[PDB]
């Protein structure tokens, strides 16, 4: 029974000069430290126990007591920063990188754990991990023939710790890691596991979050079409991660949002767009926005695809967060493309939900729908018809809206309203 | 740019 | 994702 020991009793073996008793205390705080009621974190560190377990893990003659440790120093490190802090401070980050040798897979299994939760804290302990040397032995544990020969769980817990190496800003991790990694993480990217594909895909995320030289890195290794499959999936936990990734990737360059076009990525949008997780909804039309603001070529793509319905359709009814992303997308939309393309957003209907909010109480959205507005009438002078759009924009409601927020408390907002009266309506 | 990021 | 994980 090491079953409901006391934090005393744990303590009175651990200083007991037998390996044995030691092994039994141990187990009874690895036992605490993992039920799902409250585990005792805080208690067991001021007892002062880690400097103990620190030093268990390098008992290779007991490897028993080695796993123990390792189980208990993983569930403290799961805690806050503070608990994390306490096991760096007693120097498990070495202890954790040379228990990735051991000859027994539970047991190298439990440090790539310990090693994620230390990472996973932030950029100051992930680049820590990095400095000891944590890669290459990770990396070393995937090096086989086929992945498929590897138990389940084991290259769960490896995909995740890389996923976390890879994670945090303020720094983003250093480019030669990220060159390291990034070989190993498109292998994974192509694994029939769903839970190695999703924490692939977060991990691809975390690393096109950034400069275009970053999104570069990763776009070099011809990973795109991949992406764009996972993209597609069924299973909503890869498919969020994924369309992350594209989204971040289409706020590069414009050859960079080129190769997720080429890649087939709009052919999943109509399903995106309509998706019933808000979520997805919501990134899906952010990741639309930044399509509409590039070349006109571009523009042209999301048209071809037939897109420009979804859109009108977004903007007419979804989550207010979602809408707002519509609306950039229009404007983007309508500040960069040519007169006919403008021509055919609004012979799909776009003025009638666009003038719809501009009732919302958000400061931003207006500023973004009046440019739009703007945009359009500039497309309707050039083709004379600056009539047939104010007609159009009386007969839905339109002009009681723009009248009203002449006497509005921003500034942008009643001079660019007083302008479209004056200029448009008299 | 008119692209926006995260 | 999930930023550290406790085995139960």
């Amino acid at each position: 029974g090491t079953v409901n020991w006391s934090v005393e009793d744990i303590v009175k073996g651990i200083n007991s000069n037998n390996l044995e008793s030691q092994l039994q205390a141990t187990q009874a705080a690895r036992k605490l430290l993992s039920r799902e009621k409250q585990p005792p974190i805080d208690n067991i560190i001021r007892a002062g126990l880690i400097p103990k377990f620190v030093s268990f893990l390098g008992k290779t003659d007991c490897s028993p007591i080695q796993f123990e440790s390792a189980w208990a120093l993983t569930n403290i490190a799961s805690g806050t920063s503070e608990q994390t802090k306490a096991v760096v401070d007693g120097g498990a980050i070495p202890a954790f990188i040379s228990l990735l040798a051991s000859p027994h897979a539970h047991i190298s299994e439990q440090a790539v754990w310990a090693l994620g939760n230390i990472a996973g804290d932030g950029s100051a302990f992930r680049d820590l991990v990095i400095k000891h040397g944590a890669i290459d032995p990770l990396l070393a544990l995937l090096a086989v023939p086929d992945l498929s020969t590897l138990a389940c769980g084991y290259l769960r817990n490896l995909t995740w710790t890389l996923s976390n190496l890879c994670r945090n800003k303020n720094p983003a991790p250093p480019l030669d890691a990220v060159e390291q990694i990034l070989p190993t993480l498109v292998r994974l990217l192509h694994h029939n596991d769903p839970e190695v594909l999703a924490d692939s895909c977060w991990a691809i995320s975390y690393l096109t979050d950034g400069p275009n030289e970053r999104i570069e890195m990763v776009v070099k290794k011809g990973v795109v079409p991949q992406l764009v499959k996972l993209l597609g999936a069924t299973e909503l936990p890869i498919v969020t991660p994924a369309l992350r990734a594209i989204g971040n990737i289409v706020t590069g360059t414009d050859e960079q949002t080129q190769k997720v076009i080429d890649a087939g990525a709009l052919a999943v949008f109509p399903s995106l767009l309509t998706n019933p997780k808000t979520n997805i909804q919501k990134e899906a039309t952010w990741t639309m926005s930044n399509i509409t603001a590039g070349r006109q070529d571009q523009i042209q793509q999301v048209v071809n695809h037939g897109l420009v319905p979804f859109l009108v359709g977004v903007l007419s009814k979804a989550d207010f967060k979602t809408q707002k992303e519509a609306a950039w997308a229009i404007t983007n939309y309508t500040s960069g493309g040519t007169v006919e393309q403008i021509v055919y957003l609004v012979h799909c209907g776009i003025i009638e939900p666009l003038m719809n909010l501009l009732s919302a109480k958000d400061t931003k959205i207006i500023q973004v729908i009046l440019d739009a507005i703007s945009n359009i009438f500039q497309a309707a002078e050039k083709l004379g018809e600056t009539e047939k759009l104010s007609i159009m924009i009386e007969e839905c409601g339109g002009l009681d809206k723009i009248e009203a927020l002449q006497r509005h408390e921003n500034e942008s907002v009643y001079k660019a309203s007083l302008n479209l009266i004056e200029k448009y309506f008299s | 740019t008119k692209k926006r990021r995260r």
